[PDB]
């Protein structure tokens, strides 16, 4: 606005700046070990 | 002096109307990046996200 620059914090992991649409769904967990 | 880090501007290569920019390939800037008018015909790219 004008030359303002206007920014906005939000968690680095969910916005990696990429095209790709983070699908990020199940599971809620790495494969338990054995 | 010390100024607090990250807490800036970066410098995303320049382009003009009759040349290239190596870093994009192309007379425009990356994704991210702000076209900023330095002279008639000289365009900065400067990021925001660190």
């Amino acid at each position: 606005s004008d030359g303002c620059q206007v920014s906005y914090c939000v968690k680095a992991g969910i916005f990696t700046g990429g095209s790709l649409l983070p699908v990020r769904l199940p599971p809620y967990t790495k494969p338990p070990l054995m | 002096g010390q100024v607090p880090d990250n807490s800036g501007l970066l410098f995303g290569g320049v382009f003009t109307d009759k040349t290239i920019n190596p870093m994009t390939n192309a007379q425009s800037c990356p994704a991210g990046y702000i076209p900023l008018n330095l002279f008639e015909s000289l365009k900065v790219c400067v990021s925001l996200d660190y």
